[PDB]
């Protein structure tokens, strides 16, 4: 029974790495840049 | 002075609830008492040490010898010993004492010798069965060792003078004839059956209730103690006095049936007494239920206090008197001189006693909670009708269907102003207000059409002082002050921002002409034209026919200029003040606190006696929830009473030009009965859980408890996957466990 | 003025084409808290019944029904003193007494409501006054209710005579053997049901209308079980206890305590079929 | 419709479909037997509703309308707003007792019958085939 | 035919599968 | 999504009372065999109604 959970260390490490990558890849400058570009141009009134 | 008022067609709920609880606590108690005294009936036929009692000194003892030992002491009483065996002190033979005698004091005066010489009286010398130390060493190794005679008696320490007869008669019947706490102290081999004690007790309770009910309302012209002067608060001169007077009167009827159960094995009247008592209980409940229906709300508390004092008088100074007089009678008249599986039976008896003494506490708690919740459950329908009438008379749908900010002026023009002032709707109780918020962050109109539904342009809030129109100070402070929010009473929970009790406010006038003049004056001077986050029109109402108030609030907020989000709320409540005396909510808020304290002390005792690691055990968490809920229920109501008193005083201080914002009282009064309505839910659920004590109905709870983990697991799996009628897994999961437990219950 | 509490309007019509009166009552009541609550009632009486042949046929049917009730009374009292007494643990003799009592009550009500018709003759003597038919329209309602209940119970009584083969005796035995267990569980079900009902009444019972009274709470919960009503209006009544009550009630009364009835019934049916099959396996 | 139904004669050679068809075949006598017990109560309730509400509700105006209204109630398509105002007693009593005796009691017998017959059929079929 | 006869076979199949899985798993646990 | 699926699969291989409800997927030969004799009736009724 303990042998099954002996190999779970790799799975736990992979899950932790995936969670860390998901947290670190969901920060700003990915969609914030797009929002700033859309606010500056391509979504605005061209003429008053 | 007997009267026939019949002045109302209403019903008083306090008397009905009290009688219902006092009858259910008798039905369940009688069931438990029958299930217990079956044992006494089937058994009526270790302080004592089973030390070596080999008898080799008593010779010439050919006769039938019987031994009777009474281990009198602190909560101990014994009897004779069964002389059944191979010899059992037969002709020219001796015997030893070995029976099941659990009641025996420790190293105290526990000695009483009774020798019965059935048949012949052969002269012998049997000293005693000496005991030194087995479990508790109730005595020592000594004996007077008197000779044999015709039913001789011997007494020791660790007919004669009154100092022994009176003590024996007192101790024999001190907790035996004190019928209140006599259910737990039934003497074995007694024909009083332990099931007709519970009948006399409930008869006394219902007789007390009936006498107190008939005294209040009917006989109230010889002392004029009816409402106006009968202060429900304890005067200690008219409540306890009435309790004592009611207690003394019942005994000449009670004692005529108590003396009839005893000494009745005298032919068959034992069953007649039961019918008589159940008829007296019925008539005493009926008369109270019919009479108390006319009680004003201020006298039911007095009735309860008088009844409680009446019961307490028949428990701490009337029953001890009866036992003392009876003992003196018997000690002065007629000179009476005679006053392995067993472990499982003892455990069963202890379990039954614990059940019996916990049921009463649970029923008292249930009564207190019921009086806290439904003690005034006659204003509920009136409150619903009052809020409905205010909403339909004020054109709710015609109000919150407006979508643009200048429909508010016509709205106040056609419906609000005629409602506030005029020959109709006279009960008003204060002028209205128009406290509006600014937001300091004037916003351009948003793109019309479907919106993101999320509040936009969330900025600060203006606080500085302004003047007519807007900011234009000339010499000093402005004429449109901020009117800083009050500490208590705020937080209407806006659509996209929590508000408070602050903002620029107007008074809307007092008469039609001045009100319209003010409305025009502020409309044409740019009042609701700027950013203008919200307006918050809210006034009040009072209803004298029923005695209820209502806090009316009409909210119109503009997250974006052009869109009008409107909302309204009518909260009916009864304004009861802490300075009113000992009103029922004050009575049941200082009683729930006592129960919370009792539960806290009876649970925190466990941790110092059981230690740590009690966490993760459900019993250590479902009990600390009850303490928190009870304390919250007892405290929110007290806070509501204090707030209502403070608001009313502040109002009466400056009524003509004040508003006083009774909405805080309306919120606290809603929370207080939102909490006391959930505690009763837990009590009813626990009452349902306590249905497992029937043998054949004990499987449902076990199956539910066993199958709950799998049901939770399946629900969690379905949630993780993200209906039930198609692939019904609850049915099969419960069916398998039900079959397993029915099998494990049937054949063994 | 402000002091009025109710206002009634009454009148009646005939419609000679089909001989059938119709009494009309309209009631608006102004509570002491303001507002108006309207109500109405239309009752199609019939007071000149003996007109056509079908009326004579129906009268003969009523006479025959009275004779049948007398026969049932005598043939049920014959099985009390001449035969076993206190045989009330049967449910098939506790139902004949109900039918007989209800039929006797219906006969008495009909005799009372047709033996006092003097209002019609009094009005017909002078036809310029108010016809007071408001009493007959009450006894007509009571008679209708009693007759409907009696018909329902007579139809239920038919179950006594369907055991003609094994496949029906098995179902009857399955229904009879699980009645005690179902009754044992129904108490624990309804205690929690009433706890929920009273909680809803105290919390929402002022601003929702659907929980305005205890009966309304009970019926609303039954309709929740049916899946009829939705919680669109509960939430605004109380933001915090709105959704909690709905979701917790559905969770604990739709597939935890509602499936115990299914489990009990399925288990009992399987047990009964197994036992009667094993009984046959020794021939 | 009947031509489409007759297709079951041919796809009943697959072993799983054969098991399902056998389950229908060997429980059709119990289902029809219990249908009489179900419909006696159904018709008694329908006639009671006809007598009580038959002049005010327009859903119980005629007998077959009462039948169809009860069938619709089974699915959960009731209004109850006009049943209660039609009769404040015997209006809620009828509804509550009908819902209790149909949803909690009577509709579970069909499930019990089908489940037991299916289980015993599968056990018998497996046991008989295992002799090969 | 779609509420009393056809939606109950689905539940019957599920229940039989669950009962067999529980029975043989418990037998395996009891043997080992 | 793959990590979430792997975690869900590991939950299926977790302790008892949760694996019991996923072994039922072995007998999916009936839940498909039933759905084919449920749509024949469904289409027959649909065609009759049409």
């Amino acid at each position: 029974l303990k042998s099954v959970l002996r190999e779970l260390v790799t799975y736990l490490l992979f899950l932790i790495v995936l969670c860390i990558l998901t947290y670190g890849m969901m920060s700003s400058n990915v969609y914030y840049y797009t929002r700033m570009m859309s606010q500056l141009f391509l979504d605005t009134p061209v003429s008053k | 002075r007997f009267v026939f008022p019949e002045p109302t067609a209403d019903v008083n709920y306090i008397v009905m609830l009290t009688c219902a609880v006092c009858l259910v606590t008798y039905m369940v108690m009688a069931a438990i008492l029958h299930k217990l005294d079956q044992l006494d009936a089937s058994r009526g036929r270790r302080f004592k040490y089973e030390i070596l009692v080999k008898t080799g000194w008593g010779r010439g003892s050919g006769t039938t010898a019987h031994v009777g030992i009474m281990l009198y002491g602190v909560d101990s009483r014994s009897g004779h010993r069964h002389l059944d065996g191979d010899r059992a002190f037969h002709r020219n033979s001796l015997d030893i004492f070995r029976i099941a005698t659990p009641h025996s004091l420790g190293s105290v005066w526990k000695i009483r010798v009774w020798h019965d010489n059935k048949g012949l009286s052969p002269a012998w010398f049997l000293q005693h069965v000496i005991v030194r130390d087995l479990q508790t060493a109730r005595s020592a190794f000594f004996l007077v060792n008197d000779w044999l005679s015709v039913e001789t008696e011997a007494n020791g320490g660790l007919l004669l003078r009154f100092r022994r007869l009176l003590v024996a008669e007192l101790q024999r019947g001190f907790f035996d004839k004190h019928i209140w706490l006599s259910i737990w102290d039934r003497p074995p081999r007694s024909r009083f059956t332990r099931i007709q004690r519970a009948t006399c007790c409930v008869l006394l309770i219902c007789l007390f209730l009936g006498a107190n009910a008939v005294w209040y309302g009917a006989v109230g012209d010889s002392a004029y103690s009816t409402g106006h002067v009968s202060r429900l608060s304890p005067l200690s001169v008219d409540t306890v006095a009435v309790g004592l007077v009611s207690s003394v009167v019942v005994y000449p009827v009670y004692l005529a049936i108590l003396f009839l159960f005893r000494m009745s094995r005298p032919a068959w009247c034992a069953s007649l007494a039961h019918g008589l008592s159940l008829l007296l209980v019925a008539v005493a409940v009926a008369v109270s239920g019919w009479v108390g229906a006319s009680f004003p709300p201020g006298v039911s508390v007095a009735w309860l206090l008088s009844s409680s004092a009446s019961f307490l008088a028949s428990f701490l100074g009337w029953e001890p008197l009866k036992v003392l007089l009876e003992a003196l009678y018997f000690s002065l008249v007629a000179k009476r001189l005679h006053p392995f599986l067993a472990k499982e039976e003892a455990r069963k008896v202890k379990r039954l006693h614990g059940m019996l003494r916990s049921l009463l506490v649970y029923m008292l708690f249930l009564l207190v909670t019921l009086l806290a919740s439904y003690g005034d459950a006659s204003c509920h329908g009136h409150a619903y009708r009052l809020q409905s009438a205010i909403k339909q008379e004020l054109h709710s749908r015609a109000f919150l269907a407006i979508t643009r900010s200048e429909e508010l002026w016509p709205w106040m023009a056609h419906v609000l102003l005629p409602y506030v002032h005029g020959n109709q709707s006279s009960p008003e109780l204060g002028p209205p207000r128009l406290r509006q918020v600014r937001l300091q962050e004037a916003l351009y109109p948003d793109p019309p059409g479907p919106r993101v539904h999320t509040c936009s342009a969330a900025g600060g809030f203006s606080t500085s002082d302004y003047d007519v129109g807007w900011e234009s100070p000339h010499n000093g402070s402005g004429t449109w002050a901020y009117s800083a929010p009050d500490l208590l009473g705020a937080w209407s929970w806006g659509s996209c921002a929590v508000y408070d009790s602050g903002g620029y406010v107007q008074e809307l006038g007092l008469s039609l002409e001045e009100s319209r003049d003010r409305l025009r004056f502020l409309q044409l001077h740019n009042w609701l034209d700027n950013r203008s986050r919200a307006v918050f029109l809210e006034l009040t109402r009072y209803s004298p026919a029923v005695g209820l108030h209502a806090a009316v609030t009409l909210r119109l907020e503009f997250p974006a200029a052009g869109r009008a989000l409107a909302a309204l709320s009518v909260r009916p409540f009864a304004l009861r003040r802490l300075s009113a005396g000992l009103s029922l909510p004050l009575l049941t808020s200082v009683c729930l606190l006592l129960f919370a304290v009792h539960f806290a002390v009876a649970e925190a005792r466990t941790w110092h006696r059981e230690g740590r690691w009690r966490v993760l055990r459900l019993g250590a968490w479902a009990r600390w929830l009850l303490v928190a809920l009870t304390a919250a229920t007892a405290l929110v109501r007290l806070a509501q009473l204090g707030a209502a008193d403070r608001q009313w005083t502040r109002f009466v201080r400056g009524r003509p030009r004040r508003f006083t914002s009774f909405d805080q009282v309306a919120q606290l009064s809603s929370a207080a009965r939102g909490l006391a309505a959930s505690l009763l839910f837990l009590l009813l659920v626990k009452a349902a859980q306590q249905l497992r004590f029937v043998r054949q109905w004990s499987v449902f709870g076990k199956t539910l408890c066993r199958a709950l983990p799998e049901l939770l697991g399946v629900t969690l799996g379905l949630v993780v996957l993200g209906l039930w009628g198609a692939l019904r897994l609850g049915a099969v999961i419960l069916r398998w466990r039900y079959h397993a437990l029915r099998g494990e219950l049937y054949r063994p | 003025d402000r002091g009025t509490r109710a206002t009634f309007i009454d009148f009646s019509v005939y419609n000679a084409n089909i001989n059938l009166f119709c009494v009309v009552r309209l009631l608006v009541e102004f509570p002491a808290t303001g507002g108006v609550i309207p109500s109405w009632q239309f009752q199609p009486l019939k007071l000149i019944r003996y007109v056509t042949t079908f009326d004579f046929f129906l009268a003969a049917c009523e006479i025959i029904f009275c004779f049948f009730i007398f026969y049932y009374v005598v043939e049920e009292i014959l099985e009390i003193r001449i035969h076993k007494l206190h045989y009330f643990r049967s449910f098939w003799n506790c139902l004949d007494v109900v039918i007989v009592v209800l039929s006797v009550v219906a006969i008495g009500i009909n005799i009372y409501r047709t033996s006092n018709v003097e209002v019609l003759l009094q009005f017909l003597e002078d036809q310029n006054t108010f016809p007071n038919f408001e009493h007959l329209a009450y006894w007509q309602i009571q008679f209708n209710n009693i007759a409907a209940v009696t018909v329902f119970f007579v139809w239920i009584k038919l179950f006594k005579f369907i055991n003609f083969n094994r496949t029906m005796s098995q179902l009857s035995t399955t229904m009879s053997r699980c009645a005690k267990d179902l009754f044992g569980f129904a108490i624990m079900f309804f205690i929690i049901f009433l706890a929920y009902a009273q909680l809803a009444y105290l919390v929402f019972g002022t601003q929702v209308d659907d929980f305005s009274t205890f009966q309304e709470c009970i019926f609303t919960q039954f309709r929740i079980i049916l899946g009829d009503i939705n919680f669109a209006e509960i939430e605004e009544a109380n933001r915090v206890l709105g959704p909690i009550y709905f979701t917790t009630f559905v969770f604990f009364m739709f597939f935890i305590l509602l499936n115990m009835f299914l489990a009990i019934i399925n288990d009992t049916y399987s047990e009964v079929k197994s036992d009667l099959a094993q009984q046959k396996a020794e021939m």
